[PDB]
């Protein structure tokens, strides 16, 4: 996401204390690792939740031209939505660390955290956050805790003038809301390079506004 | 409104957030509370 943002303060590191080559049920101990290869790393978990992009650089313009990898694209989004507390709220502090630790052993979750110091958590569904709460109550925390009811989190929209005013009244806003195309809105929704003949996404707007205009004359006039 | 009999005492008081605020906040300043505990100490009426 700092990625997504792109010298001094940029730049945190860990040590590598040990290489492990996975095998199932062992690890095979490593001295050294290769490029093809994938590893178990040891101790290099605590800069990054979820993905991060490794690099050595020991070149300023190596450095300018390198590129950080991308936020990993994830299949589905949330939806399912758990509310949670503990059963007895002194014990806060243990259920905070270990949904820290759900967040960095299940990509898929989202754990938020509400005025009251109740916290959602957003899962893909059923099992999924089932297995979630048993590791939850039983390998991390050793806390008994409540569950709410299974939500969703819900969207706002609309279908069809404005009038506003700064607080220090020399600002006066006016915004027209439309209601968005089908297509447009499927086009946006896939996440797409606009490749072949496939509508370009928005997020390709860094190229000529021209191109970008252009796909919007071309797909829908 | 206010009556003893022998020990107990009852009192009745009626605020408005005006006043209310206040006595809330006083409160919560000289014992604050982060973890939300003072509901852990706190005893309804369990017959009903």
């Amino acid at each position: 996401s700092q990625s997504e943002s792109r010298e001094d303060d940029e730049t945190p590191s860990c040590e590598v204390e040990e290489i492990g080559l996975l095998g199932g049920r062992y690890v095979y101990p490593v001295h050294e690792a290769h490029k093809g290869q994938i590893v178990l790393i040891k101790g290099i978990s605590s800069a990054y939740i979820k993905s991060a992009t490794l690099y050595s650089v020991k070149s300023k313009e190596d450095m300018k031209q390198l590129k950080f990898f991308k936020p990993l694209d994830y299949i589905t989004e949330a939806v399912f939505k758990i509310v949670l507390q503990p059963l007895l709220p002194r014990e806060l502090p243990k259920l905070l660390d270990a949904l820290n630790k759900i967040s960095k052993y299940y990509p898929g979750v989202i754990i938020k955290v509400e005025e009251s110091g109740e916290h959602v958590i957003l899962g893909n569904g059923e099992l999924y956050m089932d297995c979630l709460l048993y590791d939850l109550r039983a390998s991390y925390a050793k806390i008994e805790i409540k569950i709410s009811d299974p939500l969703t989190v819900f969207s706002e929209s609309c279908s069809n003038s404005r009038l506003g005013e700064e607080n220090l009244p020399g600002l006066s806003i006016s915004v027209a809301a439309e209601p968005m195309d089908s297509k447009m809105i499927q086009d946006l929704s896939r996440n797409t390079l606009g490749k072949g003949q496939n509508c370009l996404d928005i997020d390709g707007i860094m190229d000529n506004p021209r191109k970008l205009s252009k796909i919007l004359r071309t797909e829908y006039g | 409104l206010y009556t003893r009999y022998l020990d107990r005492i009852y009192m009745l008081f009626h605020f408005e957030e005006d006043e209310g605020e206040e006595l809330t906040d006083e409160y919560l300043a000289e014992n604050p509370d982060p973890n939300f505990e003072n509901s852990i100490g706190y005893n309804n009426r369990k017959c009903w």
